């Protein structure tokens, strides 16, 4: 009859939600996700008329467009912002255990993420303030690591040092974007490395601004 | 006539055979891609439609004119494997499919797909087939240039590419990405879309070089020495990989170059110094404004996911259409977006006018206009949802009173009996003023649709005009909106609607001035897609503005200060608000940041700024700001921003004398017209808290509700304070007319000040002495207000306001000529005589 077709239809989408939920959560991709939804609405929405009619049809329905509305929200919270911390800050929030290197797919999914937006976009956003700050620190790092003094000879005595101008504007340009990051409201948990760093690039001011009056006085004297 | 030929070839190559018909077809395709597009003017390409059908027909005759020839004569290959025709129907299917697919796996942004577009995309399509096929887009600003050619250049798969324009660019960087552009193309065999836009056209040197490529696709003189040698190992590489035996270095290098013909395409995009050799190595494509169709149906995609339905909506006749196209009958929805347009051709013909008149006006776009329909969206999403939630605490609010009707009764059943039925009165009299107000509540919700459409139209459009041309363009969209049987209530407060008393009294606690206009200026400076550029001579706003965001850590930086860039840097990394002051010399790098392009890669929302890609952080904030009123703007940076003008002008000054004058002479009718503005929103918001008060204190009852019966003295105060804003609805009216009439006769004096402070400020023609500042104005005119002695003892309005009349050219001739030389007393003293004979009457 219809009810034990539409009830072995109902069997086919649960299963096909349960090989979608034991996938993890780490190997999941939000395009193929999309793609595999898709494919569940098409099959929803191909059975006959007399399937289409149940209640249960409809709860799979409006089951699954919240799952394809919940998607955008899988495709942020699969990113490399949020890579221990912000996903703690996630769990306490929301009062529910999920570790990562256990997480599936499937306890996300558990989850209402109709209701629970805001803290998701909030931890969202802080995630993406801090992974800017980390990636400028990065760029600190490479950037001082493998910077060197441009050198040319005078009068075929000494090397000397040619470019102070340029080492001048690196540094200053460095110690106003820590002290302006010293105001961004995501400066809680980098707060030692900028110390450090701006300690660095004092040094490094003052060293060569003394350096370069000396080195005048020097040349001056000499010639 | 060579790219015709080519073109032609190119069409008939992989075919096998056609009659007559095909190639005639073909032909007149061709002619109207290398000489149709480029015209401008409509007519000039009817002309040219009619000229190559009699053509056709002279030099091919007793030939079918009907099956060679249609109005739509599209090729592609996209719905077969030649370049054949293909009906356009099934065209504008498959380029809607695509653009939902380019939806998803590139940027994310709605896009509408009309026949201006299907036609720039087949356009693109062609010039992307044909050999050495380059193209310049020519058009407005913010119209679509961009965003259609990197869409049809996916389609195609071709890996766009674009020049990053920074300050001080260096053209040895110019030709290292050509150089690096150029090893894609040739020898990766790499096809690539290469796209410009004015912001990197700016410097002629490169458009020299690339002259030489865009005729002959090589570069001479810029492969050598190392460079030349590294370029043909990689190219016997890729001559090796595709399979040819090819090993000489010259034939090596000719071979590049016919790759590079075959792969690379040149866009190019401008707004109407322009070398014609440029116009004539590439192909034009005209890509004027967007056209009144266009315009309709963007309105109604990007209304779709809003309500704007009235099924009891009558049609009025003799409809005021602007749309030529307009459905019989037309539904509420229809009548919105066909307003929308009209609003759209209004602001054109405004700018027009203004243009005609002589004074500065500045260009409208499709993006002002995209802009206006995402304010209506949020503004009616935002006043929707507050209003529905209103309905559903006032819903819960009558169930919990109906169920403390029933506990009262119960307690009844159980003198203070007396008191208790007084109760049950005042409660069912709640009750009713509830269901009236639900009632009041409907209406709301049928107003709610034309409230948001004007309100979103004055915050978007408007905003760089004066107080008189926001009033003369306000009435024009009313006017057109009452004409259209649209529900908005006749009476509009702005700046009440669009704000509410905190905003307001926390921008009095800011250094902002409490004008009407200043008061607009703020709204428009809170809601806003586009990033606010700031227009105001004294500067009055930058330092509210830098009061506003103070907690936020807002900086104040200059095009001029070598360290823009750098602080562009930090705060765009860090999110804290930013204010740059003067841009009328502006530095096109800000334009990728008010465009909002964004990439997302992995966790990391970078963009582009200069050559280096910037972490967006998810707070920041810009705003543009400048000191000189008189400055023209490239319509690209109009395109860009919002403009906020507080330039005082004569309409403004006049309104402000006309309020201290209410204020200081008649505090009762300037009460009375606080009142009428705290009548469209304040009272009502008031009334719902204290509602809101007498429900939780309400909610704690265990029988000490009749206790002793001494909480209903509250329920009593609601009622008076309810009773007390009915009777302000009541008089609506006739406060209206009291204040105009008031209004009207304290006028001229309000004219005369708004005179005599225009006449001080040209003062300064005569001699460079005589600069006066608005401030000394003001001055002036408290001292002839509050402290002229000569007002003490007297309270007839009529005397007074004589008195004060006369007293402000007084005083403001001794002050003025006190700081004057003595020949020119006379000169002042005449200009000031003509302004109070022209104002006065007889
Ligand atoms: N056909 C279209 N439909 C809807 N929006 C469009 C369309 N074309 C362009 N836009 C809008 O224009 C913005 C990009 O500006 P663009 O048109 O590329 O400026 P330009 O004229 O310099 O190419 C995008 O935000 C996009 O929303």
């Amino acid at each position: 009859q219809d009810l034990k077709g539409v009830w072995s239809e109902l069997s086919k989408v649960w299963e096909q939600i349960d090989q979608m939920k034991e996938q993890p959560w780490v190997s999941v991709q939000p395009r193929k996700l999309r793609q595999n939804l898709d494919a569940l609405l098409n099959q929803l929405k191909s059975f006959p008329a007399r399937l289409r009619q149940y209640a249960s049809y409809e709860f799979v329905q409006r089951l699954l467009k919240g799952y394809m509305k919940i998607n955008m929200l899988v495709i942020e919270l699969k990113s490399e912002a949020l890579k221990d911390r912000h996903w703690k800050q996630l769990m306490k929030r929301l009062h529910v255990n999920w570790v990562v290197s256990e997480l599936t797919l499937g306890q996300i999914w558990d989850v209402d993420l109709q209701k629970n937006e805001a803290i998701v976009k909030d931890v969202l956003l802080v995630a993406q303030g801090e992974m800017a700050l980390e990636e400028f620190l990065k760029q600190i790092r490479e950037v001082w690591n493998t910077y060197e003094l441009d050198l040319v000879n005078y009068q075929n005595k000494c090397r000397l040092i040619r470019g102070w101008d340029d080492l001048f504007n690196k540094v200053k340009e460095h110690i106003n974007s820590v002290s302006a990051m010293k105001l961004s409201p995501y400066y809680k948990v980098f707060e030692e490395d900028a110390l450090s760093w701006e300690d660095k690039l004092n040094r490094i001011m003052a060293l060569f601004d003394v350096w370069i009056d000396v080195q005048r006085r020097w040349v001056y004297l000499e010639g | 006539m060579t790219r015709w030929v080519r073109g032609i070839f190119e069409a008939l190559r992989p075919l096998e055979t056609l009659p007559v018909e095909g190639l005639i077809r073909i032909w007149a395709h061709e002619a109207l891609r290398l000489f149709q597009d480029r015209l401008v003017e409509d007519e000039e390409r009817r002309w040219t439609d009619e000229n190559i059908d009699t053509v056709a027909l002279k030099h091919f005759p007793n030939i079918d004119r009907e099956k060679a020839m249609s109005r739509p004569i599209l090729y592609s290959n996209w719905l077969s494997k030649d370049y054949i025709p293909v009906d356009q129907e099934e065209l504008r299917d498959y380029v809607k499919a695509r653009l939902k697919v380019f939806y998803e796996e590139e940027l994310d942004v709605p896009l509408v797909l009309f026949n201006e577009v299907l036609d720039h995309v087949l356009r693109i399509d062609r010039i992307f087939r044909q050999p050495q096929g380059h193209l310049l887009l020519i058009g407005v600003s913010g119209a679509g240039k961009t965003t259609l050619s990197r869409f049809v250049a996916w389609m195609n798969g071709l890996s766009v590419y674009q020049i990053k324009v920074h300050r001080k660019y260096t053209g040895e960087d110019f030709d290292e990405d050509l150089r690096t552009v150029l090893r894609r193309s040739g020898c990766k065999n790499e096809k690539i879309a290469f796209i410009m836009d004015e912001s990197n056209v700016l410097d002629s040197g490169f458009l020299e070089r690339m002259n030489t490529l865009l005729a002959n696709g090589e570069v001479p003189g810029l492969f050598e020495g190392d460079e030349y040698a590294t370029l043909m190992t990689q190219c016997k590489e890729g001559a090796q990989k595709e399979g040819l035996m090819l090993d000489s270095h010259e034939e090596l290098y000719k071979w590049f170059t016919s790759q590079v013909i075959r792969n690379l395409h040149v866009v190019f995009t401008m707004n109407p110094a322009t070398s014609p050799a440029l116009f004539n190595r590439c192909v034009l494509n005209w890509f004027g404004d967007w056209s009144t169709e266009a315009l309709y149906q963007v309105g109604k995609e990007f209304t779709s996911k809003m309500d704007l339905e009235k099924p009891n909506y009558i049609v009025p006749d003799y409809m005021p259409v602007v749309y030529d196209k307009l459905p019989q009958p037309p539904s509420h929805r229809e009548a919105i977006v066909n307003s929308c347009v009209f609003v759209h051709q209004t602001l054109h013909q405004a700018n027009a006018r203004l243009a005609k008149r002589g004074g500065r006006t500045m260009a409208i776009t499709p993006r002002h206009y995209l802009d206006f329909i995402n304010h209506y969206a949020n503004l009616f999403h935002e006043k929707r949802s507050e209003l529905e939630e209103q309905q559903m605490h006032l819903n819960v609010g009558l169930r919990k009173i109906k169920e403390t009707v029933d506990q009262v009764e119960e307690l009844r059943r159980d003198a203070k009996v007396n008191r208790s039925t007084a109760l049950l009165k005042s409660l069912s009299a709640e009750r009713e003023r509830w269901e009236k107000t639900s009632e009041t509540f409907k209406n709301q919700m049928s107003t709610i649709a034309g409230d948001c459409l004007l309100s979103a139209a004055f915050i978007a459009y408007a905003g760089y005009f004066d107080q008189q041309m926001r009033q003369n363009l306000f009435t024009t969209w009313s006017h057109h909106l009452q004409q259209a049987n649209i529900q908005f209530r006749t009476d509009i407060a702005r700046t009440e609607y669009l704000s509410n008393a905190d905003e307001r009294l926390r921008w009095q606690a800011s250094s902002l001035p409490a004008d009407d206009l200043c008061t607009e200026n703020a709204i428009m400076l809170k809601r806003f897609n586009r990033y606010p550029l700031i227009i105001d001579p004294s500067g009055q706003a930058t330092e509210f503005i830098m009061n506003e965001y103070k907690d936020r850590k807002i900086t104040r930086t200059s095009f001029l200060d070598d360290a823009f860039r750098k602080n562009l840097e930090s705060a765009l990394r860090f999110g804290n608000p930013l204010l740059v002051q003067d841009v009328e010399s502006y530095d096109p790098v800000l334009n990728p940041v008010l465009n909002r392009e964004v990439r997302r890669t992995g966790g990391r929302v970078l963009i582009t700024l200069g050559d280096q890609d910037i972490d967006l952080s998810p707070s920041f904030v810009i705003f543009l700001s400048t000191r000189d009123p008189t400055v023209e703007f490239p319509p690209d940076l109009c395109s860009r921003v919002t403009f906020v003008n507080f330039t005082v002008t004569r309409s403004s000054l006049q309104s402000q004398c006309l309020n201290e004058v209410l204020k200081a002479e008649r505090p009762d009718v300037d009460e009375k017209r606080s009142d009428l503005l705290k009548l469209q929103g304040e009272f009502q918001l008031r009334l719902r808290q204290l509602e809101k008060s007498l429900l939780q204190a309400l909610n704690e009852v265990k029988g000490r509700i009749l206790d002793d019966d001494t909480i209903i003295t509250t329920l009593e105060n609601l009622k008076r304070e309810a009773a007390e804003v009915t009777r302000k609805v009541e008089e609506t009216d006739i406060v209206m007319q009291e204040v105009e009439t008031v209004s009207q006769q304290y006028l001229p004096l309000s004219t005369a000040c708004s005179s005599i402070y225009f006449t001080m400020e040209s003062l300064k023609q005569i001699h460079f002495l005589y600069q006066y500042s608005l401030q000394f104005f003001l001055d002036i005119y408290h001292n002839v207000l509050y402290e002229n002695p000569n007002l003490k003892g007297v309270t007839d309005h009529t005397q007074r306001l004589s008195i004060i009349t006369k007293d402000l050219f007084q005083v403001a001739f001794n002050r003025v000529a006190r700081g004057m030389l003595h020949q020119d007393h006379i000169t002042f003293a005449m200009l000031l005589a003509r302004i109070k004979l022209k104002g006065t009457v007889g």
